RNA sequence: GCCCUGAAAAUGGAUGGCGCUCAAGCGUGUUACCUAUACUCUACCGUCAGGGUUGAUAUGAUGCCCUGACGAGUAGGCAGG
RNA sequence: AAGCUCGUAUCAGUUUUAUGAGGUAAAGCGAAAACUUUAAAUAUGUAAGAAGUCCUUGUUUGAACGUGGACAUUUGAAUGAAGAGCUUUUAGUGGGCCAUUUUUGGUAAGCAGAACUGGCGAUGCGGGAUGAACCGAACGUAGAGUUAAGGUGCCGGAAUACACGCUCAUCAGACACCACAAAAGGUGUUAG
RNA sequence: GGAAUACUGCCAGCUGGGACUGAGGACUGCGACGUAAGUCAAGGAUGCUGGCAUAAUGGUUAUAUGCCGCCCGUCUUGAAA
């Protein structure tokens, strides 16, 4: 397991002096028993800087621009189509939309009626 | 240098939406529908009268 | 929609509706004692004051703010008759800055005839259905400065929630009745 | 200090290990001037 | 609030290869339609695992009177949560419809058990169709055949604030 | 961000007066920038050699825009050759005044600059080092 | 659920007082009504902001004109009188 | 406060989306609760493109670095916004109260220690009879209209309104209350 | 079996009563109305009529009533006295 400067790491304690568990910075450090991360952290309205070392068993390696990654490389999926066709991409990441109007059959599903009967 | 408002003083009213003039010479807010009978399935019924 | 549900019923089947896709919500608490995560929250709809009003794009994310800035505001979904009075009388545009009146067409289509808007009803037309202009024919609009309603409020006390009998809350069709009383 | 797991601001886990090994080595200076006189 | 009486219907959202569940039904005594769908999540929690967020009303309805005019008399079983454990408490009204009853049980509880609207399960509101089915005493009370009373002291509500005539009761 | 300059100098605001009109009703960029580096200080308005202006001049194609400075213009006996062309700013000095004119170049006003150049066709400007002193 | 008891002094006294008992109490429902420097509208002042305007003959161009939004405030800081 | 050094498309006490961790136990059901996948909210980090990527195939098959070329704005979620940095300089002020939220330790009882956010100070105004902290409330000058909180027997402006029930007190209650005397007593009543 | 009504919602449906406001000052614009000429409730009020012509309105000044309103300044920020 390799650590180099630079990369993206994330916080999991395998207890009760301190706590972050579950926080993410980077690394600058790195020797041999620890390796040194550096985390921001507020106080009052302002970020400080946190060196900071830690016992690399403790420590994973972070994959959060997972999805960044490919959606950069989807875009370029779909322009490689687009190019291809005479067609709009659409390659915006959208929020859910609400759903539409829809007719639902009672014929197999008889409503069962309820209360509390008890049961 | 004034503010009329529509809904009242008709003549700002036609300053905008040419087409509401013909909205009140077909008279178009009461509109009839006309009548259907279409009655609803048995089944319907039942579950509202269900208890 | 009245025929679709009167189909169903024949057909003994159930139609539900399409969920409603736009929203109007109107700054009810004053402007001090507030929690700031909330307070950044209106600062994004620009309801900078006690009973302004604007409008929002349902979606998943903004469905979110609601349920933050819910104690402090109320809201529902806005028929035509509605929707048409508040461009008609309190319509407001910016040019610039400047809110300004709405007043003729001629102004309109100096800003959104880029985007094919050259009417009032155009824009209207664009909100009810929201359609592929909407945010910018939403932040075209100064936000709705309202008046405190004519009957009043109904409930003693306002802020408790508007099912428990209070006023605050999403109001889905109620919201109706009230804007007219504020306009 | 040295197997608790983080640190809140090089190594600093050994440098705890070097000045113990100071004070203890410290014991055993003044053990020899005592052990003269 | 005059309440109304509701029909609500929910069916929690199909997903794949589960389509269509079980379209759970009640009958929901509350004033307006919003009240009653917010009443409604809360006993789909209660009965199972099923949240609001998960699922949808498939349709709601008002349930008006079959008969708005015949007296009927009701059984009513109602539970509730206080002040330790629940209970359940069985109280009989004499009166016009569904919705008329229910009112007059939420003044009734308001008075005596200091229950809000929050603390109170209507679990059943059943018409007691035949006579000598109903149980308690005050309801039998009115049912003897060929029912007269007076009433006692009655008053006139005076208009203005003088009167010239020491007024009496009349009688 | 400076609307009107400090100095009560009436002739100064004789040109002030000038480039205004300019500026609104000419809709070329050139008449702007100089009216804005007219309410500068006097740190902000630094002096410029001449031998600046005989570098501009080694530029490619550039041997007849006349060259403008809003500040003054200082002289340098540093160089030796100096071309024949033209140079409008505010102040000569006495050195500057006489190696341009006896060079051959021409030696004007700004104000007969903006007859000249009413939309500044074919100048160019020049500013002094700034960063010169602490 | 209400009800009484469920200790508490020492001038004369306080649900704010009067007093009020199918309340002028308690719980609850319904509308109606009263009201702030709060909000809506208009006028006015003032600041800021954005536009326009040497063309004579006539005027102050640091002026004029159009448009808008704002207006708490000690120590303090600035401007105009 | 003075400036030019920006009037760019750059940012945000915010969500969404993915990725995190506390799995708190609630799925649940497996092999005989003992799974190991997985299902929520409770608050929280990180990331969300133009210096953006690939290709060319070198350096020191990978990787860490590079030469060169191609890929524009549906250019890479929502929503709101021309106020980000600079160089200069420089007035005051550095100890204090109250509340909530967690969290640790507590005892006659009060608490104590942390972390966090409010309010107060410097701030009037309507209400709470009166009040630093309670409820409401965006302070130019006036007019009109509507309300907030709180009220509407009489002082006192507003319904001795309507509707159902309950209560009689030899110092009832009108509230500080979801606390203290408080755990009970009572042939007082009412409903179960 | 056939109707009515309640309820809720809409009308670019019609009509009455009240109260407050009248900014601005050649023209231009958007309009509508009319065959047109031209007209208008269309980029902010005009028309008609009376009284008085002075202490009449107003001002100023005493005083009464209603309602509110504590002694300033300094120092500790609160019993903040």
């Amino acid at each position: 397991k390799v650590y180099k400067v630079g990369d993206i790491v994330d916080i999991k304690a395998n207890m009760p002096h301190k706590f972050y568990q579950g926080k993410t910075g980077v690394v600058y450090n790195v020797t041999k028993s620890s390796v040194g991360v550096i985390i921001n952290k507020m106080v009052g309205n302002r970020y400080l800087e946190k060196r900071l070392n830690l016992r690399v068993e403790h420590i994973k390696h972070s994959k959060c621009r997972q999805e960044f990654l490919e959606r950069v490389k989807a875009n370029a999926a779909k322009r490689a189509e687009a190019k291809a066709q005479g067609v709009a991409v659409q390659l915006k990441r959208q929020p859910a939309q609400p759903r539409e109007s829809r007719i639902v059959s009672t014929e197999g599903n008889v409503p069962q009626t309820l209360a509390p009967v008890p049961y | 240098v004034l503010k009329k408002n529509p809904l009242k003083n008709k003549q700002v009213l036609l300053r905008l939406n040419p087409y509401a003039k013909v909205f009140a010479a077909e008279k178009l807010g009461s509109k009839k529908a006309e009548k259907t009978g279409t009655k609803p399935a048995a089944v319907f019924t039942e579950t509202l009268k269900h208890d | 929609i009245i025929q679709a549900k009167r189909d169903a019923k024949a057909a003994g089947s159930y139609y539900v509706e399409a969920q409603h896709k736009l929203v109007f919500v109107v700054r009810i608490k004053g402007i001090n004692k507030i929690p700031p995560k909330p307070r950044k929250v209106l600062q994004l709809l620009r309801l900078t004051r006690i009973n302004s009003g604007t409008f929002v794009k349902v979606t998943k994310a903004t469905l979110e703010l609601l349920k933050l800035i819910e104690p402090y505001v109320a809201y529902g979904y806005p028929s035509y008759s509605t929707i048409r009075q508040l461009v008609y009388k309190r319509g407001f545009g910016k040019i610039n800055k400047q809110r300004v009146p709405l007043s003729d067409n001629a102004i309109i289509e100096a800003n959104l005839g880029k985007y094919g808007i050259l009417s009032i009803d155009d824009l209207i037309h664009e909100i009810i259905t929201v359609g592929p202009h909407f945010k910018q024919a939403n932040n075209f609009l100064w936000p709705f400065k309202l008046s405190n309603p004519s009957g009043g409020w109904g409930v003693p006390r306002k802020f408790k929630h508007f099912i428990q009998g209070g006023s605050f809350g999403n109001r889905e069709e109620f919201i109706n009745k009230l804007v007219k009383s504020m306009n | 200090l040295d197997d608790q797991w983080l640190v809140e601001v090089i190594d600093p886990r050994t440098l705890n290990r070097a000045e113990r090994k100071r004070l203890v080595k410290k014991n055993e200076k003044q053990q020899r001037r005592n052990m003269k006189n | 609030a005059h309440f109304k009486e509701y029909q609500v219907i929910g069916r929690r959202l199909p997903t794949e290869s589960v389509p269509e569940p079980k379209l759970f039904r009640m009958r929901i005594f509350a004033s307006n339609e919003v009240i009653a769908k917010s009443r409604y999540w809360y006993f789909l929690q209660k009965l199972h695992k099923v949240k609001k967020a998960s699922g949808e009303i498939v349709s709601i309805n008002q349930i008006n009177e079959a008969h708005p005019t015949k007296v009927k008399n009701f059984g009513v079983w109602v539970r509730y949560d206080s002040r330790s454990g629940t209970h359940n408490m069985y109280k009989e009204i004499r009166d016009v419809s569904r919705v008329a009853a229910v009112e007059t049980l939420y003044q009734d509880m308001a008075a005596r058990h200091r229950a809000r609207f929050r603390s109170i399960h209507i679990l059943k509101v059943a018409e007691i169709e035949k006579t000598a089915d109903v149980k308690r005493q005050y309801v039998k009370q009115f049912l003897t055949k060929d029912l007269k009373f007076p009433l006692p002291h009655r008053v006139q509500k005076s208009t203005k604030t003088f009167s010239y005539k020491r007024p009496s009761t009349f009688y | 961000h400076r609307t009107a300059p400090k100095s009560d100098n009436v002739y100064l605001k004789l040109l002030v007066k000038l480039y205004t009109f300019l500026a609104r009703r000419t809709d070329a960029p050139f008449n702007k920038v100089v009216l804005k580096a007219l309410f500068l200080s006097k740190i902000n308005r630094p002096p410029v050699s001449v031998s600046r202006i005989a570098r501009a001049l080694k530029q490619e194609g550039a041997a007849n825009k006349t060259v403008v400075v809003v500040g003054t213009v200082t002289d340098d006996a540093r160089i030796f050759e100096f071309p024949k062309t033209t140079v409008a700013a505010l102040r000569f000095t006495a050195g500057a005044r006489a190696k341009i004119v006896k060079a051959g170049g021409e030696c004007i006003t700004l104000d007969q600059l903006a007859v000249r150049a009413p939309k500044g066709q074919n100048t160019l400007i020049l500013r002094g080092p700034r960063n010169s002193r602490e």
